[PDB]
């Protein structure tokens, strides 16, 4: 048997059948120094 | 270092021919985290 098998999508097929666009995102545990931080800046100087 | 790979430079102006007796300080360029064994070390010249 061909391991392959085509997914047929259709928009007539329902919910379960329908095709779903799904992104898997993995994250890299601390074994080298951090590449990739979190977006955080507020306030002001406010001085004296 | 285990982390980070950290370079400093500095650009003086002659006083002499090569090597004057002098003082100058280092000032840090830019600290690459990639983490790597080194061991050995070569130089590239450039071919015209
Ligand atoms: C990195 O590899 C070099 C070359 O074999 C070795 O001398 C050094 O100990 C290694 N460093 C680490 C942290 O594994």
């Amino acid at each position: 048997y061909f391991p392959l098998q085509s997914y047929g999508f259709r928009p007539t097929y329902g919910v379960g059948h329908q095709p779903y666009r799904v992104v898997v995102l993995s994250f890299e545990l601390l074994h080298a120094p951090a590449t990739v931080c979190g977006p955080k800046k507020s306030t002001n100087l406010v001085k004296n | 270092i285990d982390g980070y790979f950290k370079i400093y430079s500095k650009h003086t102006p002659i006083i002499g021919r090569d090597f004057p007796q002098g003082f100058s300080a280092l000032e840090p360029l830019v600290d690459l985290p990639i983490g790597i064994n080194i061991t050995r070390f070569q130089t590239l010249l450039a071919l015209n």
